[PDB]
Protein backbone atom coordinates (compact mmCIF):
# COMPACT_ATOMS: atom_id res chain seq x y z
CA UNK A 1 0.00 0.00 0.00
CA UNK A 2 2.77 2.43 0.96
CA UNK A 3 4.11 1.91 -2.56
CA UNK A 4 1.05 3.34 -4.32
CA UNK A 5 0.53 6.71 -5.99
CA UNK A 6 -2.61 8.78 -6.44
CA UNK A 7 -2.57 8.17 -10.20
CA UNK A 8 -2.48 4.41 -9.58
CA UNK A 9 -5.25 4.84 -7.01
CA UNK A 10 -7.43 6.59 -9.61
CA UNK A 11 -6.69 3.85 -12.15
CA UNK A 12 -7.72 1.11 -9.73
CA UNK A 13 -10.88 3.00 -8.73
CA UNK A 14 -11.79 3.38 -12.41
CA UNK A 15 -11.17 -0.29 -13.14
CA UNK A 16 -13.38 -1.59 -10.33
CA UNK A 17 -16.05 1.00 -11.11
CA UNK A 18 -16.25 -0.03 -14.77
CA UNK A 19 -16.43 -3.70 -13.75
CA UNK A 20 -19.28 -3.02 -11.34
CA UNK A 21 -21.18 -1.08 -14.05
CA UNK A 22 -20.84 -4.04 -16.40
CA UNK A 23 -22.01 -6.53 -13.74
CA UNK A 24 -25.01 -4.36 -12.82
CA UNK A 25 -25.94 -3.92 -16.48
CA UNK A 26 -25.81 -7.69 -17.01
CA UNK A 27 -28.07 -8.10 -13.96
CA UNK A 28 -30.78 -6.12 -15.76
CA UNK A 29 -30.88 -8.45 -18.77
CA UNK B 1 -23.34 -14.67 -8.67
CA UNK B 2 -23.50 -11.21 -10.23
CA UNK B 3 -24.48 -9.64 -6.92
CA UNK B 4 -21.60 -11.41 -5.13
CA UNK B 5 -19.14 -10.22 -7.78
CA UNK B 6 -20.42 -6.65 -7.41
CA UNK B 7 -20.04 -6.77 -3.61
CA UNK B 8 -16.51 -8.16 -4.00
CA UNK B 9 -15.51 -5.32 -6.35
CA UNK B 10 -17.19 -2.75 -4.12
CA UNK B 11 -15.19 -4.05 -1.15
CA UNK B 12 -12.00 -3.33 -3.11
CA UNK B 13 -13.29 0.18 -3.81
CA UNK B 14 -14.00 0.66 -0.10
CA UNK B 15 -10.49 -0.49 0.76
CA UNK B 16 -9.07 2.02 -1.72
CA UNK B 17 -11.13 4.88 -0.23
CA UNK B 18 -9.96 3.88 3.25
CA UNK B 19 -6.31 3.98 2.10
CA UNK B 20 -6.90 7.44 0.68
CA UNK B 21 -8.63 8.80 3.78
CA UNK B 22 -5.85 7.46 6.02
CA UNK B 23 -3.18 9.16 3.92
CA UNK B 24 -5.10 12.45 3.80
CA UNK B 25 -5.63 12.38 7.56
CA UNK B 26 -1.89 11.92 8.17
CA UNK B 27 -1.05 14.73 5.72
CA UNK B 28 -3.52 17.25 7.16
CA UNK B 29 -2.36 16.39 10.67
CA UNK B 30 1.26 17.02 9.62
CA UNK B 31 0.26 20.43 8.21
CA UNK B 32 -1.76 21.35 11.30
CA UNK B 33 1.25 20.47 13.47
CA UNK B 34 3.66 22.39 11.23
CA UNK B 35 1.51 25.51 11.54
CA UNK B 36 1.17 25.10 15.31
CA UNK B 37 4.95 24.70 15.57
CA UNK B 38 5.61 27.81 13.48
CA UNK C 1 -28.82 -13.83 3.55
CA UNK C 2 -25.05 -13.66 3.18
CA UNK C 3 -25.33 -11.00 0.49
CA UNK C 4 -27.69 -8.92 2.66
CA UNK C 5 -25.31 -9.18 5.62
CA UNK C 6 -22.41 -8.07 3.42
CA UNK C 7 -24.37 -5.06 2.13
CA UNK C 8 -25.33 -4.13 5.70
CA UNK C 9 -21.68 -4.23 6.84
CA UNK C 10 -20.57 -2.33 3.75
CA UNK C 11 -23.12 0.39 4.53
CA UNK C 12 -21.47 0.82 7.94
CA UNK C 13 -18.10 1.10 6.20
CA UNK C 14 -19.52 3.74 3.86
CA UNK C 15 -20.87 5.70 6.81
CA UNK C 16 -17.44 5.58 8.45
CA UNK C 17 -15.73 6.85 5.28
CA UNK C 18 -18.28 9.66 5.05
CA UNK C 19 -17.56 10.68 8.67
CA UNK C 20 -13.86 10.75 7.86
CA UNK C 21 -14.24 12.77 4.67
CA UNK C 22 -16.45 15.32 6.45
CA UNK C 23 -13.89 15.79 9.21
CA UNK C 24 -11.00 16.10 6.75
CA UNK C 25 -12.92 18.64 4.68
CA UNK C 26 -13.55 20.80 7.75
CA UNK C 27 -9.89 20.54 8.80
CA UNK C 28 -8.44 21.43 5.39
CA UNK C 29 -10.90 24.31 5.09
CA UNK C 30 -9.76 25.61 8.50
CA UNK C 31 -6.12 25.45 7.36
CA UNK C 32 -6.87 27.15 4.03
CA UNK C 33 -8.64 29.95 5.92
CA UNK C 34 -5.83 30.27 8.47
CA UNK C 35 -3.31 30.72 5.65
CA UNK C 36 -5.52 33.22 3.84
CA UNK C 37 -5.92 35.17 7.09
CA UNK C 38 -2.18 35.22 7.74
CA UNK D 1 -19.88 10.64 16.06
CA UNK D 2 -18.18 13.78 17.39
CA UNK D 3 -16.89 11.58 20.22
CA UNK D 4 -14.83 9.29 17.97
CA UNK D 5 -11.09 9.17 17.36
CA UNK D 6 -9.12 8.10 14.30
CA UNK D 7 -7.80 5.02 16.12
CA UNK D 8 -11.39 3.98 16.92
CA UNK D 9 -12.32 4.69 13.30
CA UNK D 10 -9.55 2.35 12.09
CA UNK D 11 -10.68 -0.33 14.55
CA UNK D 12 -14.28 -0.16 13.34
CA UNK D 13 -13.19 -0.23 9.68
CA UNK D 14 -11.06 -3.31 10.39
CA UNK D 15 -13.89 -5.07 12.21
CA UNK D 16 -16.44 -4.60 9.43
CA UNK D 17 -13.85 -5.47 6.78
CA UNK D 18 -12.95 -8.77 8.46
CA UNK D 19 -16.65 -9.61 8.83
CA UNK D 20 -17.29 -8.95 5.15
CA UNK D 21 -14.32 -11.16 4.18
CA UNK D 22 -15.73 -13.98 6.26
CA UNK D 23 -19.22 -13.61 4.76
CA UNK D 24 -17.84 -13.53 1.20
CA UNK D 25 -15.68 -16.58 1.88
CA UNK D 26 -18.70 -18.48 3.21
CA UNK D 27 -20.59 -17.50 0.04
CA UNK D 28 -18.04 -19.41 -2.03
CA UNK D 29 -18.59 -22.70 -0.20
CA UNK E 1 -34.20 -7.03 -6.70
CA UNK E 2 -33.80 -5.32 -3.33
CA UNK E 3 -30.17 -6.39 -3.10
CA UNK E 4 -29.46 -5.09 -6.62
CA UNK E 5 -31.10 -1.76 -5.78
CA UNK E 6 -29.00 -1.48 -2.62
CA UNK E 7 -25.78 -2.20 -4.55
CA UNK E 8 -26.75 0.40 -7.16
CA UNK E 9 -27.32 3.07 -4.49
CA UNK E 10 -24.13 2.08 -2.68
CA UNK E 11 -22.19 2.51 -5.94
CA UNK E 12 -23.46 6.10 -6.11
CA UNK E 13 -22.30 6.61 -2.52
CA UNK E 14 -18.88 5.22 -3.42
CA UNK E 15 -18.65 7.58 -6.38
CA UNK E 16 -19.49 10.51 -4.11
CA UNK E 17 -16.80 9.50 -1.58
CA UNK E 18 -14.29 9.20 -4.43
CA UNK E 19 -15.16 12.72 -5.64
CA UNK E 20 -14.64 14.01 -2.12
CA UNK E 21 -11.31 12.26 -1.59
CA UNK E 22 -10.01 13.54 -4.94
CA UNK E 23 -10.91 17.12 -4.05
CA UNK E 24 -9.38 16.85 -0.58
CA UNK E 25 -6.18 15.37 -2.00
CA UNK E 26 -5.82 18.27 -4.44
CA UNK E 27 -6.50 20.81 -1.68
CA UNK E 28 -4.02 19.34 0.82
CA UNK E 29 -1.41 19.07 -1.93
CA UNK E 30 -1.93 22.76 -2.77
CA UNK E 31 -1.44 23.67 0.91
CA UNK E 32 1.65 21.48 1.26
CA UNK E 33 3.14 23.17 -1.82
CA UNK E 34 2.22 26.66 -0.59
CA UNK E 35 4.04 25.99 2.69
CA UNK E 36 7.06 24.54 0.91
CA UNK E 37 7.16 27.60 -1.36
CA UNK E 38 6.95 30.01 1.57
CA UNK F 1 -18.87 17.12 -10.84
CA UNK F 2 -16.76 20.28 -10.77
CA UNK F 3 -20.04 22.16 -10.31
CA UNK F 4 -20.88 20.56 -6.95
CA UNK F 5 -20.62 21.94 -3.43
CA UNK F 6 -20.02 20.18 -0.13
CA UNK F 7 -23.57 20.95 1.02
CA UNK F 8 -24.93 19.30 -2.14
CA UNK F 9 -22.56 16.39 -1.56
CA UNK F 10 -23.95 15.91 1.96
CA UNK F 11 -27.51 16.08 0.63
CA UNK F 12 -26.84 13.41 -1.99
CA UNK F 13 -25.08 11.17 0.56
CA UNK F 14 -28.06 11.51 2.89
CA UNK F 15 -30.55 10.72 0.12
CA UNK F 16 -28.82 7.52 -0.99
CA UNK F 17 -28.23 6.47 2.62
CA UNK F 18 -31.91 6.83 3.53
CA UNK F 19 -32.90 4.88 0.40
CA UNK F 20 -30.53 2.05 1.27
CA UNK F 21 -31.91 1.91 4.84
CA UNK F 22 -35.43 1.59 3.46
CA UNK F 23 -34.42 -1.15 1.00
CA UNK F 24 -32.59 -3.11 3.71
CA UNK F 25 -35.54 -2.77 6.08
CA UNK F 26 -37.90 -4.09 3.40
CA UNK F 27 -35.52 -7.03 2.89
CA UNK F 28 -36.12 -8.09 6.49
CA UNK F 29 -39.89 -8.37 6.08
Amino acid sequence: WNEMTWMEWEREIENYTKLIYKILEESQE
Amino acid sequence: NNLLRAIEAQQHLLQLTVWGIKQLQARILAVERYLKDQ
